RNA sequence: UUAAAGUUGCUGCAGUUAAAAAGCUCGUAGUUGGAUCUUGGGAGCGGCCGUCCCCUGCUCGGCGCCGGCCCGAAGCGUUUACUUUGAAAAAA
RNA sequence: GAGUACACCGGAAUGAUUUGGGCGUGCCCCC
């Protein structure tokens, strides 16, 4: 089941069977990678970048159509940033949530909730860590809310 | 079971279920030794040769035995495959 | 979460046996599994039996003859000696004359049987008769 | 003339014939368009177990992405002029021996075994795609492949799939056998 | 049931369960295009679009992001596509 | 004091009502942890299979042959567990 | 070239001549 949560889910996505590049899009690999590299210096997140392209662009998946995904190639070139996304969700999260509490203070659910946010964000800290991502000496603190928003 | 003289040392030897491979007991009443009987081949008359089956007590008790018996006669012939 | 791929694959085979059905279906896959699948058909407690291949995980479908009583896994994998495993198919098998135990040997996955005549131990997986 | 072996030696006629087949259907059809850096690698001629003979070419891995938009052609092109002989592409990868503990750098999963009877076995049946694989486990141990086809070009691919069974048990070992499902398109 | 038929059953079956519990997973939707009759830029447009999407150019609207299939406008055909 | 004690339960206990699940959640030590990387054949022992051989090597040399071949090898092959053999292991 | 029905050609089929359009490859516009 979840995590944090008492439900249990089962809603996502599932690929078919099929390994192919489809024959009714003829769209090469390289004007393809132009246009993630366009979309990421408009400034957008690689979930939404997968998502524009398969919206408005017909490609099924790039790692069907390239020989990498879209943190492989931000990462080749080095538009990428240092800070992971879902840690920069979570770090947002957490900032939001300190400042409501900051300006709401008599509220349990949603004290409750930042610590189960700040378990996860130290979970996921620690796997980090371990891969070789983030420093080694890098610990997030409550009070630096404006160092990386 | 066999022994080393060739001589088998069963009393009697117990029937099979045919439909779950499974052996009836002595004591089990909920079997059954289900006679078939085939048609004559020319019109539709009765030879006397027989098409037995059986089964045991626990498939009856959770009620899949008209399944066993169309599996049973679609497998030796009585029943078409078209069904 | 799931542990052990091999005990619940088992068990899913124990409970489907035990009622009566005549084919079922396993949701992971594995080579180990593979392998006794294999040992168990050709000791004839199972027959001809399908494995589908796809591109996350595989699936098993094993017809069953119902000649199988129970098979089960023992965990974790302890390891067993050729003085040591007498001791365990005295106190974990029905009788002597049937039931075997598979372990893992540096031959690959096979029963204590020719395991005896193969003069190697390991770890051991589980048994069925 | 436009065959590159790895080494350099001198194998049979047969594959001299082949590129001389490719020079007179470049020559003389309109394909110079297209056909400026295609080598080939090696060729061989195999034997079905019947009364069939077959063809087998060996093609270098990233050529085969421009070898995509000649397939529909080329094929005709040598069926048309050997008539008794079936002509297939199969990519040339090599597999490497498994690091065993008492074996240097490090193997990539795309040179494995696996992977390549898997790219084997894909880019033998070309015009038509796989659907699914399945594997039997017969009583003497057996394992049988069953690889379900698709029904999109299907006439093309009635006749040949005895011939393609044919070139993977004498090239890899493994008995494959070849369905068309029909319940999913 | 004692014996199903999971080797090969009806496709009605695998309809009728999940996209996930089925004998080999396959998902529910797939991509289609759609055109405007009083333009011309055509572009091919996923079952779910998951936002508002424009015309290639900026001459209309095309789809409303809903919960689960993206609803299109009047007057705007469309077909599927396969391999 | 031991077996009986499957009433200290690793083999091998119990936790709704007989003794027994902390009010609940998070959480560092501790325990456990999804799939996947090498297949197959041949000569023969015989009328498909129970026995047996095959697919990391490169400087010193003693089985021969007409400056080249297996070779005996001083030198070396990323680390661990598991299992079988061998030694050392006092007697009573 | 504005490519919805359209105006120019190059390949190519029968020394000569020549077959409605669109890109969503299969159904849409025009007769």
């Amino acid at each position: 089941g979840r995590m944090h949560a008492p439900g249990k889910g089962l809603s996502q996505s599932a690929l078919p069977y099929r390994r192919s590049v489809p024959t009714w899009l003829k769209l090469t690999s390289d004007d393809v990678k132009e246009q993630i590299y366009k979309l990421a210096k408009k400034g957008l997140t690689p979930s939404q970048i997968g998502v524009i392209l398969r919206d408005s662009h017909g490609v099924a998946q790039v790692r069907f159509v390239t020989g990498n995904k879209i943190l492989r190639i931000l990462k080749s070139k080095g538009l990428a940033p240092d800070l992971p996304e879902d840690l920069y969700h979570l770090i947002k999260k957490a900032v939001a949530v300190r400042k409501h509490l900051e300006r709401n203070r008599k509220d349990k659910d949603a004290k409750f909730r930042l610590i189960l946010i700040e378990s996860r964000i130290h979970r996921l800290a620690r796997y980090y860590k371990t891969k070789r991502v983030l420093p080694p000496n890098w610990k997030y603190e409550s009070s630096t809310a404006s160092a990386l928003v | 079971m066999q022994n080393d003289a060739g001589e088998f040392v069963d009393l009697y030897v117990p029937r099979k279920c045919s439909a779950s491979n499974r052996i009836i007991g002595a004591k089990d009443h909920a079997s059954i030794q289900m006679n078939v009987a085939e048609v004559d081949k020319v019109t539709g008359r009765f030879n006397g040769q027989f098409k037995t089956y059986a089964i045991c007590g626990a498939i009856r008790r959770m009620g899949e035995s008209d399944d066993s018996i169309l599996r049973l006669a679609k497998a030796d012939g009585i029943v078409s495959k078209n069904f | 979460v799931r542990m052990n791929v091999l005990a619940d694959a088992l068990k899913s085979i124990n409970n489907a046996e035990k009622r009566g059905k005549r084919q079922v279906l396993i949701r992971p896959c594995s080579k180990v599994i593979v392998r006794f699948l294999t040992v168990m058909m050709k000791h004839g407690y199972i027959g001809e039996f399908e494995i589908i291949d796809d591109h996350r995980a595989g699936k098993i479908v094993v017809n069953l003859t119902g000649r199988l009583n129970k098979c089960g896994v023992i965990s974790p994998r302890f390891d067993v000696q050729l003085k040591d495993l007498e001791k365990w198919q005295n106190n974990l098998l029905p009788s002597r004359q049937f039931g075997f135990i598979v372990l893992t040997t540096s031959a690959g996955i096979m029963d204590h049987e020719e395991a005896r005549r193969k003069h190697t131990g390991g770890k051991i997986l589980g048994f069925f008769f | 003339a436009k065959i590159v072996k790895p080494n350099g030696e001198k194998p049979d006629e047969f594959e001299s014939g082949i590129s001389q087949a490719l020079l007179e259907l470049e020559m003389n059809s309109d394909l110079k368009a297209q056909l400026r850096e295609l080598n080939i690698t090696a060729a061989k001629e195999i034997e079905v177990g019947g009364g069939r003979k077959a063809i087998i070419i060996f093609v270098p891995v990233p050529q085969l992405k421009s070898f995509q938009k000649i397939q529909v052609r080329l094929v005709r092109e040598l069926e048309k002029k050997f008539s008794g002989k079936h002509v297939v592409f199969i990519a040339q990868r090599r597999i490497l021996p498994k690091p065993t503990r008492k074996s240097k750098q490090k193997r990539p999963r795309s040179r494995t075994l696996t992977a390549v009877h898997d790219a084997i076995l894909e880019d033998l049946v070309f015009p038509s795609e796989i659907v699914g694989k399945r594997i039997r486990v017969k009583l003497d141990g057996s394992r049988l492949i069953k690889v379900h086809l698709d029904k999109a070009q299907q006439n093309n691919v009635e006749h040949k799939v005895e011939t393609f069974s044919g070139v993977y048990k004498k090239l890899t070992g493994k008995d494959v056998n070849f369905e068309f499902p029909e319940f999913q398109l | 049931p004692l014996a199903k038929d999971l080797l090969h059953p009806s496709p009605e079956e695998e309809k009728r369960k999940h996209k996930k519990k089925r004998l080999v997973q396959s998902p529910n939707s797939y991509f289609m295009d759609v055109k405007c009759p009083g333009c011309y830029k055509i572009t091919t447009v996923f079952s779910h679009a998951q936002t508002v999407v424009l015309c290639v150019g900026c001459s209309t609207v095309l789809c409303q992001p809903t919960g689960g299939k993206a609803r299109l406008t009047e007057g705007c055909s469309f077909r599927r596509k396969q391999h």
